[PDB]
């Protein structure tokens, strides 16, 4: 319901220091 | 994990350290999937070739740990297993095919900063993130808990890396050799969740259960990942009927 979204990141509008190299990569991995 | 790095707090709520009730030992890695279940690795609890077959009783879980020996005060929960759940097509003696076990704590664990579940992808999470190339986050222990991003490889190159028969249910992830980056799970990562977030919600989903790899870290071989959605169905049905 409330999964996958963390309280110190998600929940805080926080990114951690390596998600948007993820988040590139559906730009730039395919 | 090696050639990966320290973890910030709070990055991986989800984790989960299976350990070895006596002697001590850091057994395999596993995930909160909710407050009362635990998603690992089948060959962590059984593996008859080398006598593994534990009980409920032999093991106790760390939830919510950022430090790998200290104990985390207040932080972390230590709960005991109420039952274990092998998959019952679980295939050790030839690939590790279906490598996946549920584990229902006694009690159920409060959630905290330190201790959230991750989500269980359903089809349209399956189908539009695990793609070559698109990378997912593995997470483990090497003082801190450590981290590495990695990319879904080619089912092609997966299975051309090694001489082991891979199924449809596994993937394979890892740089290529001409990627110029490295970073892996180890043996000592298996049960550890692999996890992407998704760009259209924002929440992370674990698609993938380290299973087994040959050497980790290697040039030209790759991790390979218990498929989670592909066996959804199965986890639904326990949680279902307990
Ligand atoms: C290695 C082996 O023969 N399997 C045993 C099975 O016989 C037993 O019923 C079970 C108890 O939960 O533990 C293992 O699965
Ligand atoms: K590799």
């Amino acid at each position: 319901a409330d999964c996958g979204l963390r309280p110190l990141f998600e929940k805080k509008s926080l990114e951690d220091k390596t998600e948007r190299e993820l988040l590139e990569s559906y730009i730039d991995g395919r | 994990i090696v050639e990966g790095s320290d973890a910030e707090i709070g990055m991986s709520p989800w984790q989960v350290m299976l350990f070895r009730k006596s002697p001590q030992e850091l057994l395999c890695g596993a995930s909160l999937i909710s407050d009362r279940w635990v998603l690992t690795a089948a060959h962590c609890l059984l593996y008859p070739p080398w006598d593994k077959n534990f009980t409920e009783n032999d093991l106790l879980v760390r939830i919510g740990k950022h430090s790998r020996t200290r104990y985390e005060a207040n932080i972390e929960k230590i709960s005991m297993l109420e039952k274990i759940y092998i998959h019952p097509r679980y295939n050790w003696r030839e690939n590790l095919d279906r490598d996946i076990a549920l584990m229902k704590l006694k009690k159920p664990v409060a959630f905290s900063d330190y201790i959230h579940p991750v989500c269980l992808p359903d089809r349209e999470t399956a189908a539009s993130l695990l793609q070559a190339g698109y990378k997912g986050r593995v997470t483990g222990w090497g003082s801190v808990l450590q981290v590495v991003n990695l990319p879904i490889v080619e089912r092609p190159v997966c299975k051309d890396s090694t001489r082991i028969r891979i199924t449809d249910n596994m993937f394979c992830a890892g740089y290529k050799p001409d990627e110029g980056k490295r970073g892996d799970a180890c043996e000592g990562d298996s049960g550890g969740p692999f996890v992407m977030k998704s760009p259209f919600n924002n929440r992370w989903y674990q698609m993938g259960i380290v299973s087994w790899g040959e050497g980790c870290d290697r040039d030209g071989k790759y991790g390979f990942y218990t498929h989670v959605f592909r066996l959804k169905k199965w986890i639904q049905k326990v949680i279902d009927q307990f």
